[PDB]
């Protein structure tokens, strides 16, 4: 079946964000995320992962949230963002009944409207907006600039996420 | 100049945790140049490891936050950011070895 993740980031200003999110494995809620930039707390509702494994998963997730906020700050200092704003990140992996060819995704919405999405075939981010703006071109420029935002993001989706589905259904 | 300011903050943390690590190394040298003192070793092993972890987490948090500011500078890149991050991680580790060594010797 599948692993879907939702992340909602509330920016009052460039310096501070409030996170709210959840994850659902095979249609069941499994994880919850809540808190501000400094103290964002991530908990698993079921003991799917052993304490050591889960601690490594949290380290990874917590590093992502620092990095994510950093990118928002850069886009703002370079192209100026209009605050307050809300960023929705909907991502996951879906496994077929037969075959290993898994469908994977990462769609980003800003203030309820489509913004950018990841395309795993070439590990490149694309615009989901009809509007041509400095913010969209710059964000995509940065997103397609690094191995972190490209092959590492794809590896999370195609390997980390998929393996989790295979292990914990 | 954003990243310039942020490197200064990274430096401060390391410089603080360095002087905190030597505050402990001198405690471990005054107790070896001397059973109960042997527990003064567990208390030094504990305070030293707890200190390391804090130092390692606060500094990594700094690096992860300055991912795009440092790599967007132009004469710094992903490889060099990951290089610098490990260069600092191993700088902290080194001090723990300095302390632990004293204890293991005095054993
Ligand atoms: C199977 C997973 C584990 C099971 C647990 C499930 C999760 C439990 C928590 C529930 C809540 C879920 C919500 C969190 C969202 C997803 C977080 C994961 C993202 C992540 O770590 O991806 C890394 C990439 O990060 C980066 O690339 C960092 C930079 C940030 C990119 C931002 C992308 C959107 C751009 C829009 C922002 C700009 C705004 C402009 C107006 C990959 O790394 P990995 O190390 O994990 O890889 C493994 C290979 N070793
Ligand atoms: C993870 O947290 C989510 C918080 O946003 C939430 O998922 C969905 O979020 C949207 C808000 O953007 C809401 O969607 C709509 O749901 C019903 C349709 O059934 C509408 O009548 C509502 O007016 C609302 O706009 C909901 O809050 C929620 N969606 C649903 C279907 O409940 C969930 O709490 C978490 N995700 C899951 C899948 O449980
Ligand atoms: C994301 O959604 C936000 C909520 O809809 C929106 O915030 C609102 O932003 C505008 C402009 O920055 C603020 O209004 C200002 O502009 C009008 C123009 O006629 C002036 O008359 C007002 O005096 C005022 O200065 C709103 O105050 C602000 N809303 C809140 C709750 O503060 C963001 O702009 C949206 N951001 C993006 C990037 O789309
Ligand atoms: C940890 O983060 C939060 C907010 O800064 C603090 O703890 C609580 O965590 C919940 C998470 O849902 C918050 O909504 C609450 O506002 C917090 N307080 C209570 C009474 O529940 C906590 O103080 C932070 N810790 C540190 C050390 O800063």
């Amino acid at each position: 079946q599948r692993l879907h993740m939702l992340q909602i980031s509330y920016f009052r200003d460039p310096y501070h964000v409030w996170y709210q999110g959840n994850a659902s494995l095979g249609g069941h809620l499994t994880h919850v995320l809540e808190g501000p930039d400094t103290n964002t707390t991530i908990i698993q509702l079921q003991p799917l992962q052993e304490p050591e494994s889960w601690a490594r998963t949290q380290s990874g997730l917590q590093s992502y949230l620092l990095q994510f906020h950093g990118l928002v700050r850069l886009v703002h200092q370079e192209r100026t963002l209009a605050f307050p704003l809300t960023i929705r990140c909907f991502l996951g992996c879906e496994l077929p009944p037969e075959g290993s060819r898994a469908h994977v995704f990462f769609e980003v919405a800003v203030n309820g409207s489509s913004f950018v999405s990841f395309r795993p075939e070439r590990a490149l981010w694309q615009a989901d907006t009809q509007v041509t703006s400095g913010v969209v071109t710059f964000t995509l420029q940065q997103l397609n600039a690094y191995n972190r935002t490209r092959y590492e993001l794809r590896e999370f989706l195609e390997d980390t996420c998929v393996q989790y589905v295979q292990k914990h259904i | 100049n954003n990243w310039e300011q942020q490197k200064k903050n990274i430096e401060d943390d390391l410089d603080r945790y360095k002087k905190r690590a030597e505050e402990l190394r001198k405690e471990a040298e005054k107790a070896r140049k001397e059973k109960e003192w042997e527990k003064r070793c567990k208390e030094l092993e504990e305070r030293a490891r707890k200190l390391e972890d804090e130092a390692k987490d606060r500094v990594n948090d700094l690096f992860d936050s300055n991912f795009f500011q440092v790599i967007y500078s132009g004469d710094n890149d992903e490889e060099e950011w990951k290089k610098e991050k490990d260069r600092a991680e191993k700088e902290i580790e080194e001090w723990f070895k300095r302390i632990k060594e004293k204890c293991e010797e005095i054993k």
